């Protein structure tokens, strides 16, 4: 959940 | 009226640059501008929000202060401020002539279009905010600093580093007020009026998130990054 936000955040 | 200290000129440089690098078609959004012609108006709207969200993420990541926070805080802050910032970025591009805002730096929409797109009353709020901001003549720096203030909101629920985020907000608010002192806008009580625009953007943020909870329309019709930041 927020799996894509977390992807874009880490880099 | 105190003006920016050396370190505030530096923070102003940083936050302005983060904004300019992630703001769609910076200062060439009006000549490169198209106009548009129901869950079909919503369809045209959902296929174009994803890059607007992506730019807000990109802006946050160019703030070292933001990058120092733990990922769970970073996610919460972005959820809180994403529609507030896309809304500010759209409102500062209000064209009084065509009575449009600009999305993704090329798409002009009217009050009626945004409303039919499913924003409801939030559409009227974003347009009234845009009309009232024409006389404010906000530059890249003032827009970037409003954005940083909205991002560093210590009061979003479930944050771990409430205190640290609060200190970042305070640094931005002081530099921002000092920059405002320096710019000597021809508008009485400028800084108090700007704090009220922050409040307007926060109500747009809280009404946006409220409206999303009310529009269960199957969720799959909505793009993933848009159902994440609500
Ligand atoms: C203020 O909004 C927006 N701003 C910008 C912007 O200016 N970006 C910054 C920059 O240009 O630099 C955009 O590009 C946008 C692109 C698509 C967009 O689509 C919609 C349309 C309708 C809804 C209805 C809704 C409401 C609540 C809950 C569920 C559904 C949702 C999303 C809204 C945008």
């Amino acid at each position: 959940e927020n799996a894509l936000l977390r992807y874009l955040l880490d880099k | 009226k105190p003006e920016p200290t050396d370190e505030e000129w530096e923070l102003i440089k940083t936050v302005t640059e983060a904004h300019v690098a992630t703001n769609a078609q910076g200062s060439h959004w009006k000549q490169k501008r198209k106009f548009l012609p129901d869950l079909e108006a919503f369809s045209h709207f959902t296929k174009i929000i994803t890059p607007a969200i992506t730019r807000v993420v990109d802006f946050a990541k160019k703030l070292p202060m933001f990058c120092e926070l733990p990922c769970e805080d970073q996610i919460i802050l972005l959820k809180g401020c994403c529609m507030e910032i896309m809304s500010l970025r759209a409102a500062v591009r209000y064209d009084p002539e065509s009575e449009t805002l600009t999305l993704n730096g090329e798409m002009a929409v009217t009050r009626g279009q945004l409303k039919n797109g499913g924003l409801g009353v939030v559409s009227d709020a974003i347009f009234d905010l845009g009309m009232s901001l024409s006389s404010f003549n906000l530059d890249d720096t003032e827009v970037a600093l409003l954005q940083a203030v909205l991002l560093m909101s210590s009061d979003r629920p479930g944050l771990a580093c409430v205190e640290r985020i609060e200190k970042y907000q305070d640094s931005f608010l002081l530099a921002f007020e000092h920059y405002i002192n320096y710019r000597k806008h021809h508008v009485t009580h400028f800084w108090p009026k700007l704090l009220m625009k922050v409040t307007d953007l926060r109500m747009i943020g809280a009404c946006h998130a409220s409206r999303f909870l009310h529009m269960k329309c199957p969720t799959e019709l909505f793009p993933p990054l848009f159902l994440e930041v609500f």
